[PDB]
């Protein structure tokens, strides 16, 4: 990918960049998914032995707070509030805000609200006033690049963020072990009813929650499932990493060409009755200039 | 779930005519 920016890339120190990221060791992990019940179009299989460079990665989603310096230092604009609209859940609209007659097939819970962005998530009226530390949304991969790149970071690709978010686990099934709320604790921020009528927020969160809420994983990652989908570096393909060979097994980057860019964790919308998908094997994927009030990021960076 | 079940609502996806 070839980005282009109306801002000059930063110097930055080494010690600055990995400020609250965790060093993720060389090594060989086992990416993927084989639960019977994943959908064949997500392509979560094989589970494959994938070798890995060091990276750095962060503990936390990016905050509002940070994104807003982020926008304070250099203008930028995201793609959201160029096209004047982004995506809203139905729920957290307030009766009489302008609303899109949009559709989008066979997701009706999901608003196109004008005015909608990263500063006002459900649209004219509403603010991150009590929101610093939730995660930003609203953003869309190009802004994410375009935030990682001036902080002197980068996207993680699938890879990394799938084996940084198994936190030493060999193939279980969430970040934290095989148990969704083990010892009756929540553990990350999902739905929780019957979706996509009521949430009855058990894990005390309708909306997005605090980047550090709940435990981290074993390596110091929190809420890297639920809370907000997270986007990767990839295309997105159901089946490039089925061929087995050194591009898809060491330091693999997805396929060279696509449509729709990765996103991994799922958020505080998905439900097993509905998509299933915030197990960490889970992978989903939008096109890159979207946006949405559950979609977020987390930077990677190389030592 | 009749047809795969979408988590990520994209901007191509509202175009239709
Ligand atoms: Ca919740
Ligand atoms: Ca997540
Ligand atoms: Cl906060
Ligand atoms: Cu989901």
């Amino acid at each position: 990918h070839m980005p282009s920016f109306d801002f000059d890339i930063p110097r930055r120190s080494p010690q600055e960049i990995a400020k609250g990221m965790v060093a993720i060791p060389g090594g060989t992990f086992r990416m993927g998914g084989e639960d019977p019940d994943a959908f064949p179009e997500d392509g979560e299989g094989p589970v494959r032995t994938v070798r890995l460079s060091p990276f750095l990665i962060d503990r936390y989603a990016v905050s509002n707070r940070q994104f807003a310096a982020f926008v304070k230092a250099t203008g930028y604009v995201t793609d959201a509030e160029r096209y004047g609209w982004s995506f809203v859940f139905h729920a957290h609209v307030a009766p009489g805000t302008p609303v899109m007659d949009a559709v989008v097939p066979e997701a009706p819970w999901w608003v196109a609200v004008p005015g909608a962005y990263w500063k006002a998530p459900e649209g004219p009226g509403s603010s991150i006033t009590d929101r610093p530390n939730h995660p930003v949304v609203h953003v869309s991969w190009n802004d994410a690049v375009a935030y990682a790149t001036w902080a002197g970071k980068r996207l993680p690709t699938e890879a990394e963020w799938e084996m940084a978010a198994r936190g030493g686990l060999d193939q279980a099934r969430y970040p934290w072990g095989n148990e969704l709320t083990p010892r009756g604790r929540h553990r990350c921020n999902i739905w929780q009813g019957t979706f996509p009528v009521h949430d009855t927020g058990e894990d005390g969160y309708t909306g997005t929650a605090p980047v550090n809420a709940f435990a981290p994983n074993g390596y110091g990652l929190y809420n890297v499932a639920g809370n907000v989908w997270e986007w990767c570096a990839d295309w997105w393909s159901a089946d490039w990493h089925a061929t087995e060979s050194p591009a898809t097994r060491i330091d693999p980057r997805g396929p060279e060409t696509g449509t729709a860019r990765v996103t991994k964790g799922g958020s505080f919308l998905c439900h097993e009755s509905y998509c299933n998908r915030y197990r960490v094997a889970a992978r989903t994927c939008n096109t890159p200039d979207s946006s949405a009030a559950h979609t977020g990021f987390r930077c990677a960076a190389d030592p | 779930x009749a047809t795969t079940p979408l988590c990520g609502p994209s901007r191509a996806s509202i175009l239709s005519g």
